[PDB]
């Protein structure tokens, strides 16, 4: 179950969850879209 | 809280000043001896 | 709402 | 530090099993088998395995990045797509798997630095015998621990990464 841990908010995403749906929900609910992004490994 | 925030901000400025003074010495030299050694 | 969207995503 | 000084957006993706402590919940807050950072604004947890050391969030991360590559952006200065950049300063099996998955797609033009790691070996490389020799000199403990088949797979992955030098850049 998702929770807004404070000590931001974190929500677990299922491996089978669609990327499009989760991205759309995140953009509509949390904050604006990103003109650029960097992923660090 | 607020005092801690001000102290953290002051520490950030201290880090910036340390970075600046450190790069000043490196930029002072007008010769790139590292490139010559690499060549 | 946000809770409903989270539940649907789950 | 930056936010103390428009807000920065950080998303940390990991696996639920790797998390040492599990909290279930209205809103739930806690104070701090792998620890997790509490500074990132957004966090995501995979639901592939429970209490499993291997991390499976890499596939979901790659899928999300690939979807982001295929997106529309008119107000942006790009040709509709959203630019993507990948950083691989570290080295390891997970890092190389991520590099291969990203480079499989055209958009993820990888950029790497010079820090001591397998990424440094990749930068130096830019045939098989030379790559293996370079890998041996990179990390003695890592190469010694890796089985012979694992070393062969590592060399194959390195060759595959080097096979596409157009999308790779090194500082």
């Amino acid at each position: 179950a998702f929770g807004d841990i404070q000590f931001g908010k974190y929500l677990r995403l299922s491996c089978d969850t669609d990327s499009e749906t989760l991205y759309e929900l995140l953009t509509q609910h949390w904050h604006l879209k990103t003109p650029n992004l960097v992923i660090s490994v | 809280n607020e005092d801690n925030e001000t102290l953290a901000w002051e520490g950030v400025m201290k880090e910036n000043y340390l970075v600046k003074i450190n790069t000043k010495a490196n930029d002072n030299s007008e010769e790139m001896r590292h490139r010559f050694r690499q060549l | 709402d946000l809770v409903n969207f989270i539940q649907a995503n789950f | 530090d930056n936010t103390i000084s428009e807000n920065i957006v950080a998303i940390g993706i990991a696996a639920w099993g790797m998390v040492s402590n599990r909290d279930t919940l209205f809103s739930a807050q806690y104070i701090m088998l792998y620890i997790l950072d509490n500074n990132h604004t957004h966090l995501l947890l995979v639901d592939n395995g429970c209490h499993g050391h291997p991390t499976v969030e890499a596939k979901l991360r790659n899928q999300l990045e690939k979807y982001i590559s295929e997106r529309t952006s008119q107000d942006s200065n790009y040709g509709g797509k959203i630019p993507i950049v990948c950083f691989a300063q570290g080295g390891g099996r997970e890092t190389l798997k991520a590099i291969n998955t990203s480079v499989k797609s055209k958009i993820p033009c990888v950029v790497v630095e010079g820090s001591g790691q397998i990424a440094d070996v990749i930068a130096s490389l830019v045939t098989s015998s030379m790559v293996k020799e370079k890998l041996v000199r990179f990390l003695p403990r890592t190469v010694s621990r890796l089985p012979e088949e694992e070393i062969e797979s590592w060399i194959k992955w390195l060759k595959e990464i080097l096979e596409s030098s157009h999308l790779l850049t090194v500082i």
